[PDB]
């Protein structure tokens, strides 16, 4: 606080008295920054200042110039800068002996000095701190307190400021810090501080590493620093070998083998957890880097150019030393644990999982004997290790080689799922879930499908830890059975389904598990509802009455929530009921889309009533309206033209939704509903379309919406033009100019996100124009005379598509939309467009290349356009 | 074939590995809209 106050702390330290004295700080001292450093700069240099008082000064100093938000104290840095006619130059005389005084800790004084120095370095007008620090690293006395506090301050400075600033004297700092990196200093703590400082200085030392002269010595010192007695400098040295690996992989071929290899293998073999964990981290990072390099090499091979970064295959080179020590680590499972601390065995598991992906199919021979032999060990440790390891290697090797192992190990897994231990059952459930999720052909065999289903349905009533896996095991299995349908001749639905006999029992068991009193553990309830949605989605032609029963039950459950929706006492109530209502609405949509047309009629009334009553919600909130809008967006499509009766009550709520631009999530859903979904009303939306068009124009005027709303609005314009058809007059002049003006926007190639965003805007305008032309022309064989109003605009459309064709950063779809837009102009007029096209042959490139495009839409549209054009030019 | 995402090591353990269902619904609805629009456009040929 103050010189008068700090001496009182030395005599009588307290807690309430310090807070009482701190009241005047923010009132006077913070504002009166000048002639306030002087009083704090005359106490803690004195050895008579007790630790308890110096810490109570350092804490308040650090609070005064450090904060969670930087800029509010950058203002303090600016206020401090104006005082540098005394500031930092008077405390030069103070810091030189404030260090390394009294009790053997930095007492947060070094943290205070770091504030001053990180405040100065953005201006760089007073470099003299660097000699003030480096002088006492080679000083004759070299007391451990001074050296350790100085190196700790250097670390603070390196880790606080933006890395770009400190490059002015990087070489000197690097040369100084390595002097304290030597074991020749008798003090052990100085080694700890030196190792800590180097870790944070790697950010900006790039100019030193990029030439061998210093780097060879640096690597020698760092690697020799691992052969050290103290545990803290061992772990810190390995922690400095990692994050050296990630930053400078390219140079490692001279160091990794002779030095890093043996020390890292011995580290993984270490009995103490820390060193083994650091070795696991190192060898995980090296294979992460090799995976990225393999991805880049694949990209270069696809482009045909040689790769710019050749891989050294460190992880792939050495497996016989890695796999056995890795597997043995899994045997040291903690008997009782909270499953939250990063135990070495979990790291070993994730490292082996990464190794499987990086090494691909060479991992199998090294790990197979352990899995085969220890799977039946009476020691539960080895059973857990064998089951846990087997589930990690599922990725990587192709399913052809892994198929026989799964086939001949499935009988063991089912009986392994029941075990006196709990962790064995948990890991068996995890393994079987991943097996059925990743290798569908292995789990689709009927040799053990019935025992597998029986065991799964029996385990669905078990603890949430295994139930959360049995859900998502039923999923990715039901879908695989749906895909592998015995006959799928018609596109409508598979006539028969491998799960047909058990399907109703599966649905009943899922319903019983959904409302368990422990559904919140491991998000069991949400997983169960998602699994139920996936089950209903992939239902067969058969078992429809199970869907009918599910509809009745889910409708009973949907209206049941409406009471607790009102009876709210806490935010968690809102969280839980919002999640429950969203899941209920999604399941109701997914189950309505499946039932027969006739069956939906008897439920539509109650569905719409419940939906409209729920839509009131909290008088408006993005967490509720989206679900209702999607549900209606499905009901209107499934029901068809009968929606006319419900439209009258619903439309004011739609007019609420359209104006919700503060929440773009509701806006896009409402616009989608307004589009082809509401288009099913055909020539009956005419009374309602006026306010809809007004609101859409307003959403086109207000420039606060998300960038993705505009294409949906253009698509809605096109759909409305298609729907109304012959009564777009007094409306076309209002939208044509808007889309004309919008279409000419441009953005550069600095980010390909902007490139494909512009591509979406292009295609959305293109399809809007196609819809407008189709709607104006009508389905009649003769051309309606009202189409003449768009005639003067055609040349701008051709110029716009030519401007699209000028750039070559295309993707799929735009070519098909261009073909569609060109294929109807000939039908519209047939006498003039044949001579606007030929003046600019650029579209012939799109047409001819479309014939060979890689997608059905583009091929069909380009063939149709070419047939339309060629059958009109022949008449000449 | 690689794919997936390089999540931090903390959350990579015993993961369910399922994307959020809410974002999937929007993509599914967009695909449905595109398919319906194409099917309606096919009626004129």
């Amino acid at each position: 606080m103050e010189l008068i106050t700090i001496l009182e702390k030395t005599v009588s330290p307290d807690r309430l008295e310090l807070e009482a004295a701190q009241k005047f700080l923010e009132r006077a001292a913070v504002e009166n920054l000048p002639t306030f450093l002087v009083e704090l700069s005359r106490v803690l240099a004195n050895p008579g200042n007790s630790q308890v008082a110096r810490v109570a000064a350092g804490l308040q100093i650090k609070n005064s110039l450090t904060s969670k938000d930087p800029d509010i104290k950058a203002q303090y840095q600016q206020r401090w800068l104006a005082i540098d006619a005394n500031a930092r130059r008077e405390v030069k005389n103070y810091v030189l002996q404030t260090l390394g005084t009294e009790t053997y800790r930095p007492s947060s004084a070094s943290q205070c000095v770091a504030g001053i120095a990180c405040a100065e370095i953005p201006v760089n007008q007073w470099p003299e701190l660097i000699p003030q620090l480096v002088a006492n690293v080679t000083n004759p006395n070299s007391t451990e307190h001074m050296k350790e506090s100085t190196l700790e301050a250097i670390g603070y400075i390196c880790q606080d400021i933006d890395p770009e600033q400190l490059q002015d004297k990087s070489n000197e700092i690097l040369t100084a810090i390595i002097q304290g990196m030597r074991k020749e200093e008798p003090s052990n703590n100085v080694k700890l501080a030196a190792t800590n400082a180097l870790l944070n200085s790697l950010e900006f030392t790039k100019a030193n590493f990029d030439k061998e002269s210093e780097r060879h010595f640096i690597m020698q010192v760092v690697c020799e620093a691992t052969q050290c007695p103290d545990t803290r400098v061992r772990v810190a040295a390995l922690q400095n070998l990692v994050k050296i690996m990630s930053l400078y992989y390219q140079y490692m071929e001279t160091y990794m083998g002779p030095a890093l290899f043996a020390i890292t293998i011995e580290a993984m073999k270490s009995d103490i957890d820390e060193v083994a964990l650091q070795g696991i981290e190192f060898w995980s990072n090296v294979c992460d880097e090799e995976m990225d390099l393999a991805i880049e090499a694949s990209e270069a091979a696809e482009q045909g150019r040689p790769p710019e970064h050749t891989s050294k295959f460190y992880a792939k080179g050495a497996l016989q030393y890695l796999v056995p020590i890795l597997t043995q680590t899994l045997t040291k499972q903690d008997e009782n644990d909270d499953d939250d601390d990063w135990n070495p065995c979990k790291a070993a598991g994730v490292c082996l999982m990464l190794l499987a992906t990086c090494c691909e199919d060479d991992i199998v021979p090294h790990v197979l004997p352990f899995i085969k032999e220890h799977i039946k060990n009476p020691d539960w440790r080895y059973r857990d290790a064998a089951v846990m390891a087997f589930g990690c290697i599922l990725e990587g090797p192709e399913p052809s080689q892994l198929k026989p192992l799964v086939i001949q190990a499935m009988p063991t897994l089912i009986e392994l799922m029941k075990d006196p231990s709990v962790v064995v059952r948990d890991t068996a459930a995890w393994t079987v879930g991943r097996i059925c999720e990743l290798l569908p052909e292995a789990a689709i065999n009927d040799v053990y499908l019935a025992p597998l289903l029986q065991c799964l349905i029996e385990g669905l009533s078990a603890e949430p830890r295994v139930a959360s896996n049995v859900c998502w095991a039923f999923s990715s299995l039901a879908e695989a059975a749906y895909e592998a349908a015995d006959v799928a001749d018609d596109q409508e639905e598979p006539a028969t389904y491998c799960l047909s006999s058990s399907f109703e029992l599966i649905v009943q068991k899922l319903l019983e598990t959904t409302d368990r009193p422990d559904g919140h553990q491991n998000n069991l309830r949400s997983s169960a509802y998602e699994s139920l949605m996936e089950i209903v989605k992939n239902s067969a032609k058969d078992c429809y009455p199970a869907v009918q029963k599910t509809t009745l039950v889910i409708m009973e459950r949907l209206q049941q929530v409406l009471q607790m929706e009102s009876h709210i006492q806490s935010t968690s109530d809102r969280i839980q009921f919002n999640d429950l209502q969203s899941l209920l609405c999604a399941t109701l949509q997914n189950v309505l889309r499946k039932v027969q047309h006739q069956d939906a009629l008897q439920i539509s009334d109650v569905v719409m009533a419940s939906l409209l009553r729920m839509f009131q919600s909290t008088a408006g909130s993005g967490g509720v309206q989206e679900d209702a809008l999607m549900a209606v967006s499905t009901l209107v499509e499934v029901l068809g033209g009968e929606f006319l009766k419900y439209m009258e009550a619903f439309k004011p709520f739609l007019g609420i939704g359209l104006k919700n631009y503060a929440e773009y999530q509701v806006c896009l859903a409402a616009v989608g509903l307004v589009g082809d979904l509401c288009r099913a009303l055909q020539s009956n939306i005419i009374p309602f379309c006026d306010e809809v068009m007004q609101l859409l124009l307003e959403n086109l005027g207000n420039e606060n919406v998300h960038r993705s709303v505009k294409p949906q609005i253009l698509s809605v314009f096109g759909d409305i033009a298609l729907a109304i058809g012959g009564e777009f007059k007094k409306y076309l002049e209002v939208v044509l100019n808007t889309l004309q003006q919008a279409s000419q926007a441009q953005v550069d190639k600095s980010d390909y996100d902007m490139v494909d965003y512009l591509n979406e805007l292009r295609e959305s305008c293109l399809e809007a124009y196609t819809g407008i032309v189709q709607g104006l022309k009508g389905d009649q064989e003769n051309v309606h005379p009202d189409v003449m109003l768009v005639q003067p605009r055609v040349e701008f459309i051709l110029s716009f598509i030519d401007h699209i064709a000028g750039d070559e950063d295309h993707t799929d779809g735009v070519v098909a939309c261009a073909a569609g837009l060109i294929g109807d102009l000939c039908t519209a007029f047939g006498k003039d467009v044949l001579k606007l096209v030929e003046a600019r042959p650029m579209i012939h490139e799109l047409l001819t290349e479309g014939r060979r495009s890689k997608t059905n839409k583009a091929k069909t549209l380009a063939t149709w356009a070419t047939k339309e054009l060629r059958k009109l030019k022949n008449q000449a | 074939m690689a794919e997936s995402l390089r999540s931090p090591r903390r959350s990579l353990y015993k993961l369910v590995g399922s994307p959020p269902w809410k974002e999937a619904f929007r993509q599914r609805c967009l695909e449905r809209m595109r398919n319906s629009r194409d099917r309606l456009l096919n009626r004129y040929r």
